[PDB]
RNA sequence: GCUUCGGGGAGGCGGCAAUAUCCUGUGAUCCGGAGAUUUCUGAAUGGGGAAACCCACUUACCAUAAGGUAGGUAUCUUGAAGAAGCGAACGAGGGGAAGUGAAACAUCUCAGUACCCUUAGGAAAAGACAUCAAAUGAGAUUCCCCAAGUAGCGGCGAGCGAACGGGGAGAAGCCGAUUAAUGCUAAUGUAGAAGAACAGCGUGGGAAAGCUGACCGUAGUAGGUGAUAGUCCUGUAUUCGAAACAUUAGCGUUAACAUAUUAAGUAGGGCGGGACACGAGAAAUCCUGUCUGAAGAUGGGGGGACCAUCCUCCAAGGCUAAAUACUCCUGACUGACCGAUAGUGAACCAGUACCGUGAGGGAAAGGCGAAAAGAACCCCUGUGAGGGGAGUGAAAUAGAACCUGAAACCGUGUGCGUACAAGCAGUAGGAGCCUCAAUUUAUUGGGGUGACUGCGUACCUUUUGUAUAAUGGGUCAGCGACUUAUAUUCUGUAGCAAGGUUAACCGUUUAGGGGAGCCGUAGGGAAACCGAGUCUUAAUAGGGCGUAG
RNA sequence: CCACUGUCGUUGAAAAGCCAGGGGAUGACUUGUGGAUAGGGGUGAAAGGCUAAUCAAACUCGGUGAUAGCUGGUUCUCCCCGAAAGCUAUUUAGGUAGCGCCUCGGACGAAUACCAUUGGGGGUAGAGCACUGUUUCGGCACCGAUGCAAACUCCGAAUACCGAUGAGUAAUAUCCGGGAGACACACGGCGGGUGCUAACGUCCGUCGUGGAGAGG
RNA sequence: GGCUCAAACUAGGAGCCGAAGCUGCGGAUUUGAAACUUGUUUUCAAGUGGUAGGGGAGCGUUGUGUAAGCCUGUGAAGGUGUGUCGUAAGGCAUGCUGGAGGUAUCACAAGAGCGAAUGCUGACGUGAGUAACGAUAAUGCGAGUGAAAAGCUCGCACGCCGGAAGAUCAAGGGUUCCAGUCCAACGUUAAUCGGGGCUGGGUGAGUCGACCCCUAAGGCGAGGCCGAAAGGCGUAGUCG
RNA sequence: UUUAUUAAAAACACAGCACUCUGCAAACACGAAAGUGGACGUAUAGGGUGUGAUGCCUGCCCGGUGCUGGAAGGUUAAUU
RNA sequence: AAUUCCUUGUCAGGUAAGUUCUGACCUGCACGAAUGGCAUAAUGAUGGCAGCGCUGUCUCCAGCAGAGACUCAGUGAAAUCGAAAUCGCAGUGAAGAUGCUGUGUACCCGCGGCUAGACGGAAAGACCCCGUGAACCUUUACUACAGCUUUACAUUGAAC
RNA sequence: GGGUUCUAACUCAGGUAUAACAAUACCGAGGACAAUGUAUGGUGGGUAGUUUGACUGGGGCGGUCUCCUCCUAAAGAGUAACGGAGGAGUACGAAGGUGCGCUCAGAACGGUCGGAAAUCGUUCAUAGAGUAUAAAGGCAAAAGCGCGCUUAACUGCGAGACCCACAAGUCGAGCAGGUACGAAAGUAGGUCUUAGUGAUCCGGUGGUUCUGUAUGGAAGGGCCAU
């Protein structure tokens, strides 16, 4: 049977929450000496996917 | 899908995170309000399977406080939360 | 077309397509079984060759002349028997693209696909654990529904994509589950046979339709018959036949082949590749070109690097039905499939005409009427073509180019307008004329025409913007473009409702059964884990995310 | 056998010819018949020539319904609403995506708009030399007269924008969701840069019209 | 056009014309509001230009059921006129033609609607009775036959070729060869003529050619070599 | 000789010249290989390249890139 | 100069007059010695320049012959084509008008000519640009591969 | 640890016999070489598959592409041009924190070398200076200049805003813990501010119980930091 395929790379970046999707933030992989400790604090942890982007996230991960 | 016109897409702007746990694939959470599908008074993983509350390949089960229990049950090999445990013994059952 | 064995019973000598001579109850034509004959080419097979031809050798017999009849003579394999070639799809195996996608492109995708090559069988392959599992363990292979677009793989891009297990179909394990004959017994098939019941009246060319009244029905929505038939014909329901041959089974028997005895150049390893969903990856497992190389039950293989423990199973011998794949074909039946530009390319003398050196490409083209009753005869004409009478027919502008007979296009006739007037040709007005009707009589109403006045630069497309001198269309007719399948989300509607719903399957089949699974009912967190909470934190603070299907 | 020149012919008598002239004409000659070399291959006294009227990779069939951000086309009717030609990004620039703008459904209910009164901040028009520069004349760099400036300001509006309060008027604003289209814009004003205060020029801002709007 | 104490200009005034604007009258429609309240009724208010595009309501067509119905030779479908009804798509009736089928209603399913795609097929226009009738070697007349004669036959004369435009072949074709008969089509006109139609006839070999014997180039090739397969090569030979 | 079908030439070829390769199972070329051509030839031969009768002639540069020879040293694969 | 841009260089010759030609100079943008240099008899349907002869090439066309064209009879195409009741001018206007404005002119219809316009026909511009189009060619672009070559192992051994 | 020799593998496109080809036998010549398979380094337009940007008053050429400052910019924000002008791709363990203290450029007068201008004294001097660096804005409570002690150039966060298509970016009181300086109230999460920058993937490193494919480990993965 033919089914919709998940974007397997989008599934690795997005996770289902109750009313949205959670995500990690960018700019934390490398180049971290020059960054202030406020930015190192506040770029750590989960954000929610933006309301303008959750349509694309739903199109990309249809089974989550 | 996932194409922004050439701008690097959102899912590739962002980092991958987490790992997938195999243990979570075989643990089933059971609500107090599903227990009306159980035949008898004993509540074990096998009994939940034959009630079809959990999938037949689930190894573990957890009973959580979602609805209410209408009769006294005997939960044998399942994990029971704090509120679920108090509600179970308020209805008159026991956990072992 | 010859013989025979069965069927059948009155016509017949295939079609276009008739005519003649004839055959036929001394049983024809026709149908079914069997046999006989069976030119030449083609595997083509005596040699050769531009297929349908040329040239032979040899044995036996007959002839006496320059031959005739019946044979034999290819190659390969196996020890006389086989093979060869052809032909649907499906199987197994040896080789194996690229366009494309990645919005470029090289890894990757396409795809082990197309194609080429080899070779089977009614199926093939696989198959009995050196298999999984980690549960109270299960117990070969194949196929279907789930698991699941999950776990993974992946320039972690585009994509690719399991398994465990659950529910089904089918079940089987052996060491001869082989092949080919023959002979019985049974059944089938290949021709056939019987097979109910309607009349009157009116209309009509014709009755099956109308009106009236009957009948049959284990037979009433069949195809025909001059219009629509249960009772007119062929049929249908039902009951049924086989001398001969085939096929399927069961049995018996024969003759061919096969019949391991537990597995070493093997398992494992180095190097290079390949296959595993898995692209070298931390990469198990399988396969092997190259180089090596055990233990052998006090042993060995696997459990996804690897080690220990535990479980499990014994490779290096062979086999094995079903459930699964397919359709060149045969039979029966079916269709919210087509109806002549459709449906096969092909309803028709089509893989034809035609085109091409060739491989190959590849059409157009159906219909009188119920019955030819297909128009004797006469007339014009050239014994032509064509027509007009006569005749036939219900009908002949149904007359053979024949049902109906649209449009483009081209005539003839009638009415009105039009030869001093400038353009998308109409429109709004409007005189006159012509013609039908009324009307107690030139007035209205309908129709045709349109002098004269006003206004007025086609349509489509594409554009900032088109009369545009931008695009497209000579015209007509016919055909020609948002589908289908699955997944998914939202909306409506219906049923059930904290529940809803089954899938494959089974089913004497839209039912009933089948609960495997899926969605909902809880979230938080990477996760373990906890749970109306949870995460972060030293924090019980703060903060994040949470608190009718 | 060839093909140098010209006329003709060019829907030809002909998909390469005719006519009149021209060259080789015992040679590296011409010609018959049969054969050989095959597609990234052949063959080539070399022009990328020729390989069946096909050649910078033949033809046929197949992969194949190649792909085509491009062009064309897209068939009945009526009712309601109704854009955009912008910003951001883009191997992007005539494509696409988020946002803006359109529509439909739901939620919400004055939170919206207009005006009056009122609380704000500003550095523009104007203006001016207090700074930075620049300019002229006089007196003796400074004094006094006198000009000018996008990147000068001692000053400084109107408007506009952000608030408050209050009437009336009004088919408001906002949020969540289904479906878009659009991201070539043009002109006339106004304020400018650019150009020549040239352009039916170009680039912004801002209004109106056209786009998608007939009528006078 | 034409205009001069304007029909120009300036400053004033009064009349009038002038749009699909506004008003009047009739009708329809969207939304909202009020009440017999799913059009059951009346009103009222605000609306009703529109491309891309979104939303809403319908028409027709083929087919299935409803339908063993209903209609239909006292005339179905289709064709072609007319009348009539609806906002439209369109419906209804009916004359003529036609001669055997059609289909109400409500559901249901679409090969469901065409003017454009230098769209596809067929038919038929315009150009236009226009260009042309294919070597400028050439014809004239008399007879004959015939429906008909420039073109056929016969005759006389004329002209052209004559290293061909005559003759014999090979190749290729395949009956075109000869006679009779016919003239629709074919022949670039007509045709009595023909390489056209139809019917008959015609090809005679020891010596000519083929076959045959022989070999060239070049093929094929018991065995043989080589190659994943397919195949490639090659000896003896065997063809050519 | 050539662009069959818009170019016939100054283009190609040519006899002649030079360089260079090749000792024969030649180099070289076709081919997967077998088998071939070179050639039943043998350095006065055969291949490749340039130049192009003939006359007079053909200067300088070995840094670059090739080619030929050399190998002291540096670096360097699989393997181990 | 088959090479020279400036450039028709300069000077000489030829002509009445010569951007070409011939000779020479050297200031060679940017000749040069086997991608040969400079010459060269003969040869060439080769390039340039100059003469004689000859001429309808021309001044400047005339006459004549044949074949068409034209008329009649027979046969009977073509491309094109939204539809046409299809005039000029000056304006206008998607910016060059038969079709719009104003105006001027014009009775209806052929035939022989003709080509100024219908941005005439013909060919989805080859120029130019664009497309994350194609092809083929090049190379010290990238990445591969054939081929050629190196070494290890195997085929592969013995003695000193 | 290299040569030399041998022959028996292997080779012969040598001779003789086997009809011919080939093979075979013998002889002869070579010979552990050659040659071939696997692996490997080099060479390799001989051959393939492809790439070779965009903006742009047509394209090419040139220039540019990200960030900061001023203007254009129409007195809120924003706002284009291949418009006009300039900077950045750093620096600093002090040039950061704090407590305390200070005030600059110039001009004139006096004074040894000594001047136009060195250092010293005086008088005016709101900044005509400085601010690591461009410009703008700012700066006396100095943000400018010294000195002592120091590590707040902290860890966990953060109400609330600004900006914004997203991804990002910016400001931030307050709370907890630890700290520095101050007698203290306090101030301090870098530097007057606005440039000094680069997503994801992949890989490395320091930590961590989170996971760990029968089980215990481990490998690998995750989380935090880089
Ligand atoms: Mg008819
Ligand atoms: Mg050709």
């Amino acid at each position: 049977k033919v089914k919709m395929k998940t974007k397997s790379g989008a599934a690795k970046r997005f996770k289902r929450t109750a009313n949205g999707f959670k995500r990690k933030q960018a700019f934390k992989s490398h180049i971290l000496t020059k960054k202030s400790s406020k930015r190192i604090r506040q770029l750590r942890g989960l954000k929610m996917v933006d309301k303008s982007d959750e349509a694309a996230v739903r199109r990309m991960c249809p089974y989550i | 899908a996932g194409f922004e016109g050439g701008q690097t897409p959102l899912y590739r702007r962002l980092p991958k995170f987490g790992f997938t746990s195999k243990m979570a694939m075989t643990t089933a959470e059971v609500r107090l309000s599903e227990l009306n599908k159980v035949e008898g008074d004993v509540i074990s993983v096998a009994t939940l399977k034959t009630a079809n509350i959990i999938r037949h390949d689930m190894k573990r089960a957890r009973i959580i406080l979602s609805g209410d229990v209408t009769k006294a049950y005997t939960f044998q090999g399942v994990k029971v939360t704090k509120g679920a445990k108090q509600a179970i013994e308020a209805a008159g059952g026991s956990i072992e």
